[PDB]
C-alpha cells in the first residue's frame, strides 16, 4: 500500500501511476554553470568552455 | 594502489541537489 518515498525536504524520490502500479525513480534534471578558458588577449582570441 | 603510508591508511580508514552542489 506504499506509494512514494520523500527525502529530507519533501521532494518525493518515488511515484506510482494511477493506471499501472509501478515504481518509477525520479531525479532532476541537469544543471550547472559555465566558465570560458581564455589566454590573455594580448596573444590570441581562441576560447574554450567547460 | 595509492602510494601511501601505513599510518595514512591508518587515518584515512578512520574519519567517516535542490539548486546548490558541492564542489
Amino acid at each position: 500500500f506504499q506509494q512514494f518515498g520523500r527525502d529530507i525536504a519533501d521532494t518525493t524520490d518515488a511515484v506510482r501511476d494511477p493506471q499501472t502500479l509501478e515504481i518509477l525513480d525520479i531525479t532532476p534534471c541537469s544543471f550547472g554553470g559555465v566558465s570560458v578558458i581564455t589566454p590573455g588577449t594580448n596573444t590570441s582570441n581562441q576560447v574554450a568552455v567547460l | 594502489p595509492s602510494k601511501r603510508s601505513p599510518i595514512e591508511d591508518l587515518l584515512f580508514n578512520k574519519v567517516t541537489f535542490n539548486g546548490l552542489t558541492v564542489l
